DNA sequence: CTTGACAAAAGTGTTAAATTGTGCTATACTGGGAGCTGTCACGGATGC
């Protein structure tokens, strides 16, 4: 039971003290500034050497070993910093051991204010996400807020914390949803507006009419704004839905395939193009194959009067007047033989 | 369960790092470890410590 | 079948207006949560 797993895989370790919290920002915060100082050092970047230290602290190879086929090269990129800063004194070498305790404490920090983040979440169940789905993605909210705290400001780091656990939720919920994506601002402005529904809907007495509704939201909002993004709200309905009173009865199988050919469509289709096909050669030799381009028969193309009078070398003047002949002489045929007069849908 | 190899001065290796009877820990390979173990340095108080563990 | 003229259909270039994607909010929030029934037969893994 993968659920219940979490919840004492969480419970593993205490949370903290604010003597231990303040410790671990202090470790946390002089670790990433050492490394700051060491990206001075041997002319290495901000986040290099960064990314380098999980590289010999999260573990072997295992780290970049498969980031997909492609996130960055191991052997090149990473390798020779590795025995890059190793030639070098004390002073560099101590900011070195700084940084991997600094981020061996972000990372103990986390798990514990992840205790915190699983009650949070936990919360938050029936947004399309059963529990552990959504609290991970909610997990992840501590990390940004992790980095971007600081022990300067006093405050319990729950808060902070906690503020972001919001925002990753809200944002994954709101990237994922139902099963149509949907843009961020999309969403805000959807349960905005299902929030005030509600409001005046226990308020009223009675559910809104659109234009009321829509006028308690403010300027702009109208019935037919309101019924728009409310059409774009319901997701797709399941083919699984058993319908009747059985099981049996499905949902899926009763839909008809009209995006492709029918057998009388393929016969139809096969039959006006052999019909034109004989009712051709009763044209002009010329003005049939002419004919031919214009309406874009020969290579399914269209060519234009331009193309055609580039064809035969005569003036475009000349393939028009033609078409209208040669479709006059047709609709004789056509008028006098019946035959095609179907195809009228 | 460890056993401490205080240094003088840098170091050869860093905090997280195996090493086998043999070892120079640190001291510019003065100081030699004889256990198994995952070697981690402690800056402050100048000390290099093999605790007993072996890499599986 | 032909030349020039010209209306509209169409092509293209540049912008304004909309749509959409991102980051962050600091008192303190730190181990879920919901229940359900009135078989039956046999085959297999597993605990006696």
């Amino acid at each position: 039971d993968p659920v219940r797993q979490y919840l004492h895989e969480i419970g593993q370790v205490p949370l903290l003290t604010l003597e231990e919290e303040i410790d671990l920002a202090r470790k946390v915060e002089e670790g990433m500034e050492a490394i700051k100082k060491l990206s001075e050092a041997t002319g290495l970047d901000q986040e290099l050497i960064r990314e380098v230290v999980r590289a010999k602290i999260l573990g072997t190879a295992r780290i970049q070993k498969i980031p997909g086929l492609k996130e960055k090269p191991d052997p090149k990129t990473v390798e020779e910093v590795d025995g890059k800063l190793k030639s070098l004194p004390k002073e560099l070498k101590r900011y070195l051991h700084i940084a991997r305790e600094g981020e061996a404490a972000r990372q103990h920090l986390i798990e514990a204010n992840l205790r915190l983040v699983v009650s949070i979440a936990k919360k938050y169940t029936g947004r399309g996400l059963s529990f552990l789905d959504l609290i991970q993605e909610g997990n992840q909210g501590l990390i940004r807020a992790v980095e971007k705290f600081e022990y300067k400001r006093r405050f319990k780091f729950s808060t902070y914390a906690t503020w972001w656990i919001r925002q990753a939720i809200n944002r994954a919920i709101a990237d994922q949803a139902r099963t149509i994506r949907i843009p961020v601002h999309m969403v805000e402005t959807i349960n905005k507006l299902s929030r005030t529904a509600r409001q005046l809907q226990q308020e009223l007495g009675r559910e809104p009419s659109y234009e009321e509704i829509a006028e308690a939201m403010g300027p702009g909002w109208d019935a037919k704004r309101v019924e728009e993004t409310l059409k774009i709200a319901q997701e797709p309905v399941s083919l699984e839905t058993p319908i009747g009173d059985e099981k049996d009865s499905f949902y899926g199988d009763f839909i008809p395939d009209e995006n492709l050919p029918s057998p009388v469509e393929a016969a139809a289709q096969s039959l006006l193009s052999e019909e034109l096909e004989k009712a051709l050669s009763k044209l002009s030799e010329r003005e049939a194959m002419v004919l031919k381009l214009r309406k874009g028969l020969i290579d399914g193309r269209e060519h234009t009067l331009e193309e055609v009078g580039a064809y035969f070398g005569v003036t475009r003047e000349r393939i028009r007047q033609i078409e209208n002949k040669a479709l006059r002489k047709l609709k004789y045929h056509e008028s006098r033989t019946r035959k095609l007069r179907d195809f009228l849908e | 369960k460890a056993r401490v190899y205080p240094f003088e001065d840098d170091v050869e290796v860093t905090t997280g790092d195996r090493v086998a009877p043999g070892d120079v820990l640190a001291d510019g390979g003065k100081v030699k470890s004889e256990i198994y173990g995952r070697v981690e340095v402690d800056l402050v108080r100048n000390v290099v410590r093999v605790v007993e563990s072996y890499d599986i």
